RNA sequence: AGAAGACGGUCGAACUUGACUAUCUAGAGGAAGUAAAAGUCGUAACAAGGUUUCCGUAGGUGAACCUGCGGAAGGAUCAUUA
RNA sequence: GGUGACCACGGGUGACGGGGAAUCAGGGUUCGAUUCCGGAGAGGGAGCCUGAGAAACGGCUACCACAUCCAAGGAAGGCAGCAGGCGCGCAAAUUACCCACUCCCGACCCGGGGAGGUAGUGACGAAAAAUAACAAUACAGGACUCUUUCGAGGCCCUGUAAUUGGAAUGAGUCCACUUUAAAUCCUUUAACGAGGAUCCAUUGGAGGGCAAGUCUGGUGCCAGCAGCCGCGGUAAUUCCAGCUCCAAUAGCGUAUAUUAAAGUUGCUGCAGUUAAAAAGCUCGUAGUUGGAUCUUGGGAGCGGGCGUCCCCGCCCUCUCGGCGGGGCCCGAAGCGUUUACUUUGAAAAAAUUAGAGUGUUCAAAGCAGGCCCGAGCCGCCUGGAUACCGCAGCUAGGAAUAAUGGAAUAGGACCGCGGUUCUAUUUUGUUGGUUUUCGGAACUGAGGCCAUGAUUAAGAGGGACGGCCGGGGGCAUUCGUAUUGCGCCGCUAGAGGUGAAAUUCUUGGACCGGCGCAAGACGGACCAGAGCGAAAGCAUUUGCCAAGAAUGUUUUCAUUAAUCAAGAACGAAAGUCGGAGGUUCGAAGACGAUCAGAUACCGUCGUAGUUCCGACCAUAAACGAUGCCGACCGGCGAUGCGGCGGCGUUAUUCCCAUGACCCGCCGGGCAGCUUCCGGGAAACCAAAGUCUUUGGGUUCCGGGGGGAGUAUGGUUGCAAAGCUGAAACUUAAAGGAAUUGACGG
């Protein structure tokens, strides 16, 4: 059954960004999803995105600007410090210049640089770059 | 998917957006509180409740019209059965397949039939153990089954 | 596909160790068999005595004759066979000598053309064959 | 004040017997498996391999193998007509 | 009672544990007997004396095993302490000097110390570093240059041979000093000490991998080389040699353990259609994993610049606030759950690692050192950092993610008012009588108030309900022709079988034709890349029994779910046991053919079986050679089921429906065609895709080919056999997909 709400998300937003579709839709909606998308959007890997609210689980529709290459998720939410952060992006991120870790912690969802910066760590969602 | 079956139906009910009740329904809470107090001293599961009410009444939704679901109303004035209704129909059906089999014990196919709604009775009946809706040491008893169903 | 879940350590490391098992490097140094079945009981060297001194045959492609020693260890009193590498050094081996043996090259495994042999002679009477080979001393007449 | 020594108690080595349990090891003889090669008998598999091949099972034969029953195509048919 | 699949108990360990070592993207994999810490032991056990401390062994007692002396009566032992032997082995050093250093013991500045220091053997290993440098002639080379090849020199750089040809030095001899307990060595310094500076660099190689010869001579599939491919049968770039080259260099080769290579153990990070491989199928407990949902927006100058960036300040309560009665303040108690997680701090031996500083002559190292002396410098300036130290435990911040709960028969929260039992203290200061609702704790009743208290109803699941649908299953029933046999009737010498025959049945009527009867099988054609079932499987009619998917649902419960060790149900055919029944077919078997043979293929019979009932067995190329659940990613035409719409045709009737067609839509299916979605070794696959841009959940399972699905042990079975399941040994390939050819009865 479905287990993992971000993990399908993501998947969906990678086939249609490779298909080259203009507009997705994920079926189930989270406010993982959400603050997901809002730091994608925010860094300019998405353009605007719409939550269609029904009184169930809400759907969203996100409009795709053409410019990611990958957001996969990290299914089994990893505990990473600030001192083996690093590892994670050697592993994952492309390249030091672009390519941004998404980790959950307790000063809210973030990318990797932000968490570094207010000194935190937490657990790895995904990546996009 | 189907939990005992490989078969992948998407039949269900679409509840519309709409949680307010319809200008022209005119029965209020306890008027419907009432129909349904009578429809179970006639004897009726909810479900068949549900199902008299939104045919022949015009009543969409009862949890939309008066706030509470139907098993919540019949606990609330004290008349619902001590065991849930799927429950009671599943064991329903065990008992009757299990009717069928001391006659015709060559039905290999009833025998995994029973098989399987045996295993829905009883995982059935640890989620309402863990629930305590039933006691905890509720017991399903093949020999038992005939006499606390009917 | 593999579980991923946060604590299936227990049955990752589980199926780690119970899959060694079917390779063959781990099974044989870690089950003692080969070991125990081991002429030279795990040592690098051994000494023995010169029983005899016989011929081989070379595999089918190849047409010669592989000049070995058979040779009883002095530890454990194990028979094995050795071959005498070079040109003439069987005329330096002779009977009921002290011989240092070797593996041959590739861990207890027959090597080139020559059948069922695992192990060569380094040293005989206590002089290098090599040394004797070079002339750069002579048997201890 | 007191030594030798004695009864009993307790730890208890060691020996004997019996049980269990780990390895190691001899053995008349038997039956396999490899390797060696150049032997003998046939030709079972590869082509429709000259009886299509193979699987499971059972029986039988110098030997590969043969045959019955059900199955597969990895077949020699992706097809056979109102 | 206690402990167990969250692996107890047992067994093994070529297991002392740790700090640490090797390898070195990251993650890991191996090694830690070994100088520091902790433990144990002193030939194996056992028991004790003394002592603060021992179950001490350079203490004692006894036994077991070794073993010393003996005048045979006795007596004496414990080197896994330093040396040194034997033995074992592939494998490891002097029966040396000294308490001078570091420390320890003692009654003690004074003695002792095989602790320890020193030297000896020491290519374990690590650091530095000789084996030559220069100048001038020749003969070459350079953008060389002068005239624009020819000749030379106002230049630069190699190599070859020479009275060259005279400079420089150690390696060694060896005076002294120095070092040191005595010394040795190193460092200094006299004197010798180099022209084959013969004061002599080696170990492995020269087909490929892999740097280097198609040189010469021998051998001739021998000798041998060769880790692997391979070389060698007379001109061998591979053997044996000479020469010449190549690699590293005072070191190089070899054997073996181990690490990387190995993404060939795959957590990161492997595979499972055909290469090795997904259980025959389903249920199911542990285990693992689990939909969405509960505070978000708005504030004040400081402010990553209201400079609409934002250091960032966010515009819990109650008790004396310690600076019986001040606002001039910040201390005492609890959290409006418990965790997981993250950050911080403490505590984490040293050595080792990283690393700071410091010219050890550089370096490995070491923990030292530097400064001015004009000689009085009657001494000054320093260092001996820091980092890491897992997991578990302690502390203080954060509250996103994940689990966990609070009020549903209210036994609910909060404000009080009743009514109930005790008590440290009182001062209604002479004790005594004490009043103490005194202060707060004991039990319990009637109220007010809470907006009084249930998130939604998952393109999750379960259940109900409606009309259907289906070779789904069980029981009963019915029918069909065919086959075989029987009973009559008819005419006839053949009939049967084959490639050809033959065995076989036949003037006793075989074969054939007709009518009946009986038995046992099997349900043709319709019948399909159609349906149903978890698979195995399922096909005459009718009835009965329960069951089921899908579709429809503004019905119900509300996470009840997915996959699953152990355990279980069902499982073609064959096979086993018992009873019925035995028509056809037909293992075995016989006979006839065929053939060189023919134990077969072909034919005539024919046993078990094939049929049913009961009990076993649990295996198939049980196949889609292809786990299940879930999400996404093209197009098209069909088909089965259900539902929803629509021109029309048809069936009846006077009209709608309701059936058969026609055109669509939706959902669940069995499939097909096409596609540069993408993948893949390709064949091919819309799954075998969404995979180095690698992580949705979870089960099983492979690790070169054989040996081998074998041996042994256990377990199941009446048996046949099934399940679980190695090793020794052997081998450089075995395999997969495609291509070209060659061949094909
Ligand atoms: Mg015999
Ligand atoms: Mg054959
Ligand atoms: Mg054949
Ligand atoms: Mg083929
Ligand atoms: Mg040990
Ligand atoms: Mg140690
Ligand atoms: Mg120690
Ligand atoms: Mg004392
Ligand atoms: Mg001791
Ligand atoms: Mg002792
Ligand atoms: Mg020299
Ligand atoms: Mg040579
Ligand atoms: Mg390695
Ligand atoms: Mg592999
Ligand atoms: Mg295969
Ligand atoms: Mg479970
Ligand atoms: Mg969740
Ligand atoms: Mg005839
Ligand atoms: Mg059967
Ligand atoms: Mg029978
Ligand atoms: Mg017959
Ligand atoms: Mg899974
Ligand atoms: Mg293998």
């Amino acid at each position: 059954v479905r287990m993992n709400v971000l993990a399908d998300a993501l998947k969906s937003i990678n086939n249609a960004e490779k298909r080259g579709k203009r507009q997705v839709l994920i079926r189930p909606c989270s406010k993982v999803i959400v603050r997901f998308l809002t730091v994608m959007m925010k860094h300019g890997y998405i353009g605007e995105f719409e939550i269609i609210d029904d009184h169930r689980a809400g759907k969203i529709v996100v409009n795709l600007t053409g410019r990611l290459n990958k957001c996969g998720v990290i299914s089994p939410r990893f505990d990473v410090q600030l001192k083996d952060l690093e590892k994670w992006q050697n592993n994952l991120l492309p390249s030091r210049q672009f390519g941004f870790i998404v980790l959950t912690t307790s000063a809210g969802i973030m990318d990797h640089e932000e968490a570094r910066r207010k000194h935190t760590g937490g657990k790895i969602l995904g990546f996009f770059f | 998917g189907r939990m005992h079956a490989p078969g992948k139906g998407l039949s269900q009910s679409a509840l519309p957006y709409r949680r307010s009740v319809p200008t022209w329904l005119k029965l209020t809470s306890d008027d419907v509180k009432e129909q349904i107090y009578k429809l179970a001293k006639k004897g009726l599961t909810p479900s068949q409740i549900g199902v008299i009410l939104r045919d022949s009444h015009g009543v969409a939704q009862v949890r939309f019209v008066t706030g509470n679901k139907i098993l919540r109303i019949l606990k609330s004035k004290g008349l619902a059965p001590d065991l849930p209704e799927d429950l009671y129909h599943l064991i329903k059906k065990a008992v009757a397949v299990r009717k069928h089999l001391e006659r015709n014990r060559k039905d290999k196919d009833a025998k995994f039939r029973l098989i399987l709604i045996e295993s829905r009775i009883h995982r059935l009946a640890r989620y309402y153990k863990t629930k305590r809706v039933l006691p905890p040491n509720w017991k399903y008893e093949s020999s038992t089954a005939s006499a606390l169903v009917a | 596909g593999k579980c991923r879940g946060l604590r299936t350590a227990r049955k990752l490391r589980s199926h780690r160790r119970d899959q060694k098992w079917h390779d063959k490097q781990y099974k044989k140094a870690h089950l003692g068999t080969a070991l125990k079945a081991n002429p030279f009981g795990g040592a690098s060297h051994a000494k023995g005595i010169v029983l005899e001194k016989v011929g081989v045959e070379a595999k089918q492609p190849n047409s010669a004759i592989r000049k070995c020693v058979r040779v009883q260890l002095i530890k454990n009193g194990k028979k094995i066979t050795a071959f005498v590498p070079n040109d003439g050094c069987l005329n330096f081996i002779e009977e009921n000598d002290e011989v240092l043996v070797a593996g041959f090259g590739r861990k207890g495994h027959a090597v080139g053309d020559i059948p069922g042999v695992r192990f060569k002679v380094v040293k005989v009477a206590n002089v290098s064959l090599l040394a004797l080979y070079k002339g750069k001393k002579e048997r201890p007449r």
